[PDB]
């Protein structure tokens, strides 16, 4: 009658539905309600995200509005699906990710009225390159001081999907509350739709890009390659021959030998082939 | 150690690593490093001060 | 992968950041920092930057979190 | 006057989660709800919409129900938390669609006077299908035909802002199809893009011959508008010729030169050192 490892599933448009509440009032702290579905004891879902209307509080359990949520969920049940409320989350943009002063009692007082009630934070000012740094937390009791905490038994996917870094094991962790799993329900019907209208183009893929700037394109680039050129032979025709091979390794300079002179040799090679080949091919076809 | 400069964690404030050299921020000013810009003979006449 | 990688280095690069400038140089791929907003700090660099630009104390680009040379 | 719409990706698996919600107990093969909108200049943009409830007798085609106090209810619950969103229109599912769908854009034109409408596609996406919408128009027919509704037809696309595009590049992570690519993928690009034209070509195949072949009053505006394609694509003479071999040789050198010379080169002074490299650890291992 313990924890050991659960897995949060998120659903596609909860994560999309989390991004654009996050990045709304960046300079708010937004705060929502989670909700999703108990499916057994250590598998817990969410599909479903819905926000909550702010207040001048904030971040806490007095922003949660009762008599709203209740008209809210009521409305869910005739439209969609009736669930139960599974956690909450909010937005900690002036840092990374830990359970604050307020959200650690706002916790206590969702997992006393529901049952374990995992709160997820994100991060919308790092949500920028390629990656998004979401994290759920769930919190552990203070009757476990002589036990080990993360009662764990029989898992060993645990030492993967995060390591606990610097800035998350000092706040909370692992005394606290500790670090939950979270992976993506991905599947069919969802995914190679998406695909389909973001990352595709059908006039596109046989445009020419008239050939005023193309061919202009094609004279910037043999001047500079030129002088990595005059560049390469000066270093070439130099050859100290004297301790060669230590010379060679306290002295690079990762753009003389092979970093500039094949680069740009590749990308205007590769794209007069696309243009020629298209060129080719409507002439084929076009009468 | 006498100016040892040290890496900070900037999170739990705790040690990273010893650091190397020792305070010398704007050396440009210093170590002039051009030896030749004139030579002794063309001065004259000031040989005591010399 | 090695095309993700190219990527990666790419868009880690190109984003609205704080300009600060070089200090000092522990190394290969570490190097002493400081920022305009004082506080001096120590980070890594990238291996992209040709290391024969950095004898003074030249102005460089820092990251906004990671706070490294960019 | 509406140029184009531009709705995020937020409603388009919404759908798909409210088809996915109905689908139990659900025998009505479409899904009527209520889209909201941004409507900023002359584009539209669409962040967020919603459902409601909707039924449809398939006997006698004209009988729907629309529930407005759970319109009421919940687009002022929205405002109030996002004082940004408001209503532009509706949407529904399935391409065959049924015919009280100007009964239903009659009717929630008293909420909005440029109301407007998307068809998303559930079950079909297998060849290159996007999202598809019509506006709301109101004329005679075109001169000579009785007077009629004619659903006229706005162009559409999927646009992608910031913020949202690492929430998708997060959610892909199993071929990515990086930009440009390495002479493989454009190739692709060039194949559906064809496979899209004949696709067209087969369809409008189809509809010539049926077209005629004794089936419906044949629409008079869609005559010429046929008719000023064949007759008006160019074709050869002797100025595209001499044209062609003039580019298409200044095309090609630079990447004869450039290919021939300089990767040769370095797949040269990359046998130098290898060469070299083995044979002095050959003449010094023993
Ligand atoms: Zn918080």
């Amino acid at each position: 009658a313990v924890d050991t490892a659960e897995q949060v599933y998120i659903s596609s448009l909860a994560l999309l539905k989390m991004l654009k509440h996050g990045r709304a009032g960046v300079p708010m702290e937004v705060m929502g309600l989670m909700l999703g579905e108990f499916v057994d004891d250590y598998t817990v879902r969410v599909i479903d995200v819905f926000a909550m209307p702010q207040s001048g509080t904030g971040v806490s359990v007095e922003a949660v509005d009762p008599v709203f949520q209740a008209k809210m969920l009521d409305m869910l049940k005739q439209t969609g699906r009736p669930e139960m409320v599974v956690g909450w989350y909010h937005s900690h943009p002036g840092f990374g990710c830990w359970l604050s002063g307020v959200d650690i009692n706002t916790q206590q007082s969702f997992e006393a009225l529901s049952e374990r009630a995992v709160a997820v934070v994100v991060d919308p000012i790092q949500s920028v390159k390629g990656k998004v740094v979401i994290d759920a937390f769930r919190l552990i009791n203070a009757n476990m001081m002589v036990l080990g905490h993360e009662p764990r038994q029989t898992t060993s996917n645990l030492g993967h999907l995060n390591k606990p870094s610097i800035q998350a094991l000092i706040h909370g962790l692992n005394r606290h509350y500790y670090s939950i799993t979270i992976n993506y329900r991905k599947n069919e019907l969802e995914q190679k739709m998406l695909l389909n209208l973001h990352k595709k183009s059908w006039m596109e893929g046989l445009t020419l890009q008239d050939y005023s700037e193309h061919c202009k394109h094609n004279e910037s680039v043999v001047k500079e390659m030129l002088e990595l050129a005059k560049n390469y032979n000066k270093a070439v025709e130099e050859e100290d021959k004297m301790t060669p091979e230590q010379l060679a390794i306290k002295n690079v300079g990762k753009q003389d030998p092979k970093r500039h002179l094949e680069e740009h040799v590749d990308v205007l090679m590769t794209s007069n082939i696309v243009q020629c080949l298209a060129a080719m091919l409507d002439t084929v076809v076009f009468k | 150690t006498p100016n040892c400069r040290v890496a900070l964690r900037n999170d739990s404030y705790t040690l990273h690593k010893i650091l190397p050299n020792k305070v010398d921020p704007l050396v440009s000013l210093m170590m002039v490093e051009k030896v030749p810009d004139s030579t002794y003979e063309m001065i004259g006449g000031l040989d005591k001060q010399i | 992968e090695f095309l993700h990688a190219q990527e990666e280095v790419k868009r880690i690069q190109s984003i609205p950041l704080v300009i600060g400038q070089f200090l000092e140089a522990v190394d290969q791929n570490t190097a002493i920092v400081g920022s305009t907003t004082g506080s001096n700090y120590y980070v890594r660099i990238l291996s992209t930057i040709d290391r024969e630009l950095l004898k003074p104390n030249a102005s460089v680009a820092l990251h906004k979190h990671s706070n490294a040379l960019v | 006057a509406v140029q184009k719409v531009v709705v995020h990706p937020l409603v388009l698996l919404s759908v798909v989660d409210h088809f996915n919600r109905i689908g139990k107990v659900g025998n009505q093969k479409r899904v009527v709800g209520v889209l909201l909108g941004s409507w900023q200049k002359k584009v539209l943009d669409v962040s967020n919409s919603f459902a409601v409830p909707f039924d449809e007798d398939d006997k006698d085609d004209s009988v729907w129900f629309l529930d407005h106090d759970y319109l009421e209810n919940m687009y002022g619950m929205f405002k109030k938390v996002n004082a940004r969103e408001r209503i532009v229109g509706w949407y529904h599912t399935g391409p065959k669609l049924h015919k009280n769908d100007i009964a239903i854009n009659e009717l929630m034109k008293r909420y909005c006077p440029n109301s407007v409408l998307v068809i998303i596609d559930v079950k079909p996406k297998d060849l290159g299908l996007p999202t598809e919408a019509y506006i709301s128009v109101e004329e005679v027919h075109d001169d000579g035909t009785p007077t009629s509704k004619t659903f006229e037809h706005v162009t559409s696309e999927i646009g992608a802002e910031e913020a949202e595009e690492v929430g998708v590049e997060h959610l892909l992570r199993d071929i990515k199809d990086t930009t440009v690519g390495t002479l493989s993928q454009r190739i692709t690009n060039q194949v559906h893009g064809l496979k899209g034209l004949n696709s067209k070509l087969l369809d409008i195949r189809s509809y010539l011959e049926k077209v005629a072949t004794g089936k419906l009053p044949i629409n008079h505006q869609i005559i010429y508008q046929l008719q000023d394609v064949f007759n008006l694509l160019p074709d050869v003479s002797l100025q595209e010729f001499v044209k062609a071999f003039y580019l298409k040789t200044n095309d090609q050198m630079v990447v004869v030169y450039l290919a021939s010379l300089i990767r040769s080169v370095v797949a040269l002074h990359n046998l130098i050192n290898n060469k070299i490299a083995n044979r002095d650890a050959e003449k010094k291992e023993g």
